[PDB]
Parts: structure tokens; sequence; C-alpha cells
RNA sequence: AGGAGUGGAGCCUGCGGCUUAAUUUGACUCAACACGGGAAACCUCACCCGGCCCGGACACGGACAGGAUUGACAGAUUGAUAGCUCUUUCUCGAUUCCGUGGGUGGUGGUGCAUGGCCGUUCUUAGUUGGUGGAGCGAUUUGUCUGGUUAAUUCCGAUAACGA
RNA sequence: CAGCCACCCGAGAUUGAGCAAUAACAGGUCUGUGAUGCCCUUAGAUGUCCGGGGCUGCACGCGCGCUACACUGACUGGCUCAGCGUGUGCCUACCCUACGCCGGCAGGCGCGGGUAACCCGUUGAACCCCAUUCGUGAUGGGGAUCGGGGAUUGCAAUUAUUCCCCAUGAACGAGGAAUUCCCAGUAAGUGCGGGUCAUAAGCUUGCGUUGAUUAAGUCCCUGCCCUUUGUACACACCGCCCGU
């Protein structure tokens, strides 16, 4: 197709937007956590980041397969070119959304909030995450609905370090007296050319190499290696 | 071929392309005189008499501007001849002359070859300028 | 109200082919470009959908003005025994998944 | 099988031609860069379009 | 640890079952 | 200290009501009053007037294959294509008749049941542990008399120190 | 000391925004949806629909802003420029349009340039000029200049929100209370581009376009914060409470 960029750009933005809610409506059951899509030529190949990559799989490898054709009727692809990899995740307790849907599961399995958010906090705290916020609001007692708050660690919220040291979820929880929200933050550790933390500082922090002990020469020498 | 020196006021620019000759002034197909304005000729017309004739008798400069409004179109063309003259003589007759019209200038003026930092502020919702706001009933 | 069993045979057909079918329910549109050649309006849409609603052999999911049917393996059968379709018809390529 | 009542009058010229792309809102529709978005929608899916708040 | 009954006060630290929370806790 | 709107003239959204076919669905202030991106010719208002429906899944259960006609052509319409009940003529039929409901859904009300989002306190400079000190204790100090800063920003003082 | 003020120097000696804690408000939003806890089940259950009118019309009071407040203004405007940035579409001819033809005119024809630093566009408006024409009116400083001539490859322009043409006129002499908002490319002076949009900007959101006597201060007002202080308040002064 010929095409003005700017159109194309926010189509395409459109396209992963369309993605991303269909299969928060539909993957999540299976422990969704994001999708990567990278475009070759003349195709789009889709890898899904999913702690439950068997239960995305299923038997047979049914649902890998039928997900590839319900796109197929929506978005009007070529057919053959649209192809989707289900991997298992990367990043298991620093995704936001993972823990966000744990914390779902957890108050829909019949799970006290204050104790699931606990152990959620736990579970964050021993993936070694510098501080962990979840902010349950609800008709927790009764009917006159409040907030909830469980914040460990440390954490920032303003500036532009929080975009790339903070994953953010914010998720609708199912209840019997109504919809309780879920806005799990986890501020994601420091860790240089690794795979659990951003490759920069905090720019509020400065580290200080310590100096060398090396002993002060008292007379010159002349040293032959 | 210029002397590569350029002159900006506000969002405009201008330049005096420049080359061996005799003090010919001229101004995107005009001279230095014939600007419409004829009030903010006094402006255009400052260095070439802030230093004299004779030093404008030696080198062709061409400025060509391009840049919004007329004086700030203006405040570009002086200042890119005087920068330019400043320029030529630098790199090429000596520094003592060049040095003399540079302290010259700035006496004169301290922002003849120094740009006006100063733009348009952005304007900010709820007001219809950057400092402004919408009126409101109490 | 009389829905075709013809555009029914055909709608079926398609379901079975690959797993889902263009399915909207805007009414400006009388029939969706692949929909035409074949009778399928707005309302043969919903009726499929309610009817396959109450008998739960797929099951829906509703997102962006869009459906999406799950063909479950019970959808499979009791579309081959009412389509009387031979048992060896059933989805199951392996290229590419 | 409403046809013959419908469309007795083409709507292709208002703002019931245009709906929101996600709750067939058509109130507070955006149509810069063919979005086709509601305000709510657009900013519940702004980062993942690719518009960061930056400015 | 008995994070039930400790989380149950924390919901509500004067609600109707507080007294039976503390007591439960005490011991 | 100065630069402008009104109880100074025509135009744009909301209230006391539309006894016609009719706003009712937000605010007694900033933080409602060119705001809901609200510039509805009709289409978005269902709101208001015969506003085609069975197109109220229930296989509820039963007589019956006719269970039936969502079509246009006429006193079958004083409103072009409203067959929105007048036994006509339907020409091409297997959908169905119906009360135990978050069901083919509802821009119908509960926001003083909610979530999300946003507004506001507040863009102010405020907030809180740990260890130590004081108090039986709730608590308190730290988080301060001062100078400084845009800022508990720093300095300094200092039972606090380090965050 | 932390720092503040003034200066040779230097592009700049405070650019503007974005984000923005603890806690909260019965602030708004059920008018965004199986994201929602209650009524609608007996042929109005909206899942289909509307032929027509409603917020465009009223004794009225209000809120934002524009056109005017003069001979710092105007009566062919003759010559000189940029800035943000939008634009060829599959739900749909539904774009910006360069150039010649038709007419003083809204608009139609063709070849098309542009999927864009490729074309509009070197984005030729606001302005500064004038060796001829306004002169203290109620008017060439002005608008229902009342009513008739207009119309868009698209449902009918009806108190007609679109429109090019042809005098009259309400009104206003700086707007007695009460006062928005304003720290340098700031106020003000105007035009353009998006959201609006089938044509539709007094709105709004950005953009250049001219450049200020004014302020380097204070708590006088309005608030807000802190400290000390009092409290019989703690649902916290919209509190509590006394007596007839």
């Amino acid at each position: 197709v010929q095409i003005s960029k700017k159109r194309k750009f926010v189509a395409d933005g459109i396209f992963k937007a369309e993605l991303n809610e269909f299969l928060t409506r539909e993957l999540a059951e299976d422990g969704y956590s994001g999708v990567e899509v990278r475009v070759t030529p003349t195709r789009t190949e889709i890898i899904i980041l999913a702690t439950r990559t068997q239960n995305v799989l299923g038997e047979k490898g049914r649902r890998i397969r039928e997900l590839t054709a319900v796109v197929q009727k929506r978005f009007g692809f070529p057919e053959g070119s649209v192809e989707l990899y289900a991997e298992k995740v990367a990043t298991r307790g620093l995704c936001a959304i993972a823990q966000a849907e744990s914390l779902r599961y957890k108050l829909l399995g019949g799970l006290a909030v204050r104790r699931a958010c606990y152990g959620v906090l736990r579970f964050i705290m021993e993936s070694g995450a510098k501080g962990c916020e979840v902010v349950v609001s609800g008709k927790l007692r009764g009917q006159r609905a409040k907030s909830m708050k469980f914040v460990d660690g440390l954490m920032i919220h303003s500036g532009d370090p929080v975009n790339y040291y903070v994953d953010t979820a914010v998720r609708h929880v199912l209840l019997r007296q109504g919809v309780l929200g879920i806005k799990v933050k986890i501020m994601l550790p420091w860790d240089p050319t690794g795979k659990i933390g951003p490759k920069k500082p905090l720019p509020d922090h400065v580290s200080i190499v310590e100096p060398k002990d090396e002993i002060l020469p008292t007379t010159p020498i002349s040293e032959q290696k | 071929q210029s002397v590569q020196v350029f002159g900006r006021k506000k969002t405009a620019t201008a330049v005096a392309h420049c080359k061996r000759g005799n003090g010919l002034i001229k101004v995107n197909g005009r001279p230095l005189e014939m600007i419409e304005p004829r009030t903010l000729q006094y402006k255009l017309l400052e260095p070439v008499l802030l230093l004299g004739k004779e030093r404008f008798a030696g080198v062709d400069i061409r400025v060509r501007v391009k840049g919004g409004g007329h004086v700030a179109q203006i405040y570009a063309i002086r200042q890119s001849i005087s920068k330019a003259l400043v320029a030529y003589y630098q790199k090429y007759v000596d520094e003592a002359s060049k040095k003399e019209i540079k302290d010259i200038l700035i006496q004169y003026d301290r922002t003849l070859l120094v740009a006006d930092p100063r733009r348009c502020e952005s304007k900010k919702f709820g007001g219809p300028g950057a400092r402004a706001r919408y009126q409101k009933s109490y | 109200m009389l829905m075709p069993k013809k555009n029914r045979i055909a709608i079926y057909e398609l379901l079975f082919k690959e797993g889902v079918m263009v399915a909207k329910k805007d009414v400006h549109m009388p029939k969706h470009p692949e929909l035409a050649d074949k009778n399928v309006p707005n309302l043969h849409v919903m009726k499929a959908m309610q009817s396959l609603k109450s008998r739960g052999y797929v099951k829906e999911q509703f997102a962006w003005r869009h459906f999406y049917w799950y063909l479950t393996n019970e959808g499979i059968q009791y579309l081959r025994d009412y389509l009387h379709l031979p048992p060896e018809i059933v989805p199951a390529t392996l290229r590419r998944s | 099988g409403h046809q013959q009542l419908y469309w007795s009058h083409p709507r292709k010229f208002g703002q019931g031609s245009r709906s929101c792309r996600v709750c067939s809102n058509r109130h507070g529709l955006i149509r810069k860069y063919g979005l086709n978005m509601c305000r709510q929608c657009f900013r519940q899916y702004a980062k993942d379009i690719g518009f960061i708040k930056l400015d | 640890f008995p994070y039930e009954v400790s989380d149950a006060l924390q919901d509500d630290p004067k609600g109707k079952y507080s007294k039976k929370l503390l007591n439960k806790l005490v011991g």
C-alpha cells in the first residue's frame, strides 16, 4: 500500500492496542505477561511472553493455532504471513502484569485480600525488587468502600526514572459485592548488563569507587619487571 | 564562497556571502538603503556609518535573510553585516583593525555580533498567552 | 425470521474451515464484503451468535466491536452430527503454528 | 431483515457515521491521524498507540 | 504465625470482631 | 506602580417552567456558569409522539407439520419502499406459542454500593521508619531557637544519629 | 558558614513545561461495556427502531469572549516575510490543492503536483508607505446595515449555526458598585494550524508575528502553612451545650 507515514504509524499503534486488548481479555487466564511484535518482509511475528506456556500451547497444540485464525478475520492480514510464538516470560517477578493477574486470581480463588497482598509482597521481594506497593480499593468490608495499601521497600513516584524503574499494572478484580480495583506497582532493581534491571542507575544516585591501597613510596627505585 | 558567519534575531537568520570587491552592499536583490520600512532604515545603516564608509569599500558582502516579521528580519541583516566584516578582517587581513572594529561595535552595541537568545514562549492551556490566564467568576 | 438452511450450512462450513467468521452487529452495513454474495445479513449473525450462546458449543468473547468464538471439541462433534459430515473433517493443520 | 424500514435516510454526513472504535461512543471522538478514538479510550490506550506524555 | 488473625485485626482494629481477634492473638 | 472585563451595547453552555409531540440525565464557592472536548438540519436524546420487532435464548410441555408470512404493488396507505390487526392472492417457509434470571441488553435510576480515570487540598513543602534519648503510657525527640533557600533547600544549633 | 547582591568575561549567570509524596473529599463520572452489587419477566426487552419536533423559541438574572470606543482612528492598498503544523482513506468522492476556462459572485471543467524537507510552499495575510479625496457626524470608528439576488460529485438551511452582492440603525464620549489575569520575547497588538468539520469558529488547543513606564518588595487585603496558646470539640465549630 501507499500511505503517509504518520497515518502508517498511528494505525500501527492502533493495531498494537487491538492486539493487547484482545489478548488481555483473551489470554489473561493463561498467565499473560506481554506481547512483542516483530516485522519481517510481508509478515508479522507475535512472540508471547507468558508465565504459562504449557497452558497457552494447550493439548494437541490446539489453542495457539486457533488464535492465529481468530485475529485473521478481524485484522484482514494476508494468509500465511501471520504467526505467533508462545514463550515463557524472562521477567517472572518483575513484570507488573504477571503479579497483577496473580493477585486477580488469588482474590478470585477464595484468598483474603490482605493475605494475597502480603503473599505477593513476599514474592516480589524474593525476586529482588527494591520496593512494591499494592493499592487495592473497593468495599473490602461492609458497603462503605475504602482503599488499602501495602507499601514496602522504597519507591520513586516522580520524574522520568518512574517510566523505566517502575512497572505499573492497573486491573479490575471481580467481587460478589462489586468491582475491586488493584494497582500493583513494582520498583525494578538495578543491575548492569543484566536481564532484571535497567542499564542505567537512578540519576540521583552517585556511586564512588574505593581508591587503591597502594603504599606511598619513600625512596625512588628502579624496577626491572 | 562565504565567510561562513551568519547572523540571527528572533526566528530570522541572515548570512553575508563574502568576496573580494569594492564595498558594494546588497540585501536580496536590493542594496542596504532601499529597504522598505524607511524608519527602520537607520537600524540598517547603523554599521556603515558607525565605523565609516571606508571600511565598507574593499569587500563585497551580499546578505541573504530568511525569517519572520519586518523588524525581526532587521537586527539580522545589520548584525550579519557587522559580524561578517569582523570575520573577514580577522581571517584575511589582520586582527588589529579587526579588534578595533569589534571594540567599536561592542561599545556602541554589545549585541551587535552576539545573537539575541530570546524566543517566543509556549502557551499553556487555560489561558491565551504564556502567562495570561482565562477569566473566571468567584 | 426464516433463517435459511443453505446460509446456515455455508456459515457452518466457513467456521469449520478455520475456526472464526467475520461477525459484526452493525446494521448500517447489510452484508459484509466477506459475508456478501451468500445472503448473510446482520440478523443472521445475531441469530447464529445467540443460538450458539444458548447451545454452549462455542464460547463467546466480545472485544472492540467484534466477536470471537472458541470452537470446542463438543462443537466439532455437534457440527458433524447435525451437518452429517464425514468423520475425517477437522481443522488440523500443523505448519507454522 | 430490517431493510425495508431502515436505510430510509442515508447516514454518511453526521456524527452518527463516526463512532468510537472501542465502546461505540459518538461523543468526544478523536479523528486526527485516523485514530477514531474517544478521549477516555485514547488516554486508556495512549502508551500502547505510541504517544507518550513528555511535553 | 497466624497471619490470618493479625490481618483481620489490621482490617478493623475496633471492629465487631476486634475483641475476638485480639484474644486469638494473645497466647 | 501600571496594562483590562461589568449594574457600559449584539452574540455562546447551563436554572423557576415547556399544561405542544418535548431538556430533568451535574454543580447554592473557588474546585458549576465557551465544561461534559456539548458547533444535535434530521442521524447523537432512547429522551417526547401508531418510536417495523418475537428478534422476551427456556430443548418450558404439548397437540401439529403447516410451527407459520420479518414481502412491495387497491376504499388492503388521506405519512414516495410504514402487508404497524381489515378474513384478499400470501408465489418461492422449519422458524417456533410462553411467567422460576447478572440471558438474545438497558444513554432507564443508585457516584451518600463501587472500580478505573480525573479534579481538589497541592504544585504548596510537606510525610515516615530504624537504632538511640524522654515518658507508666498514649506519645514525643529526630522533623529545631536562628540564618538561608523556589523548596524540612542547606547551614548551623543540637539527645540525637543515620536514612 | 550555608548563601545573597554587583561586575569585567561568556550564547546563555533564574527558558518553559512533563512527572510530582502521606493522607484524604460521601468532589465528578453507572451518559465508556458482563468492569459493575438492586428494579424492567404477562407481546414497550431497548438486543430492532423514530415521519416530526428539544436544549436554535420565552416577562427574565447570570458567566466566558468578540466587534467599538478615534481622528495613535481610516476611505484602491501600490512594495517587502515567516512560525507551529496539517494534507491523496480499506469502514467514504467525503484531503491540501499548483495551473488555465467559464462570472463583479458563491461554484462547475480539465491536466493533475503531493502518501509529503519531493506539491500546495520561497506557506507573497496582520503590518510599514502616500508630491489627489474622511474631519468631531451618528456617522465609511460601526450591525437584524430589516428585504431581495446565492448554492457544495452529500436528505432536503425551517427563529433557517454554511453562504460573494445593494443606503439607512439601534448603541457606545472609558463604561458611578465590584474587581478577574498578568516576573522579559512576559502583558498588549493582531492572523495562521489542529479538535471542532458533509460546508461550519466569537470556543478551545498550539503557532509565529510588536515590544513596554513598570517589580527585585511586603504581609495591608484575600487566602494557605507553621509555631505558641485555650478547649467541656474527637461525627472534631455545620461541634458541643444551657434554660424556658
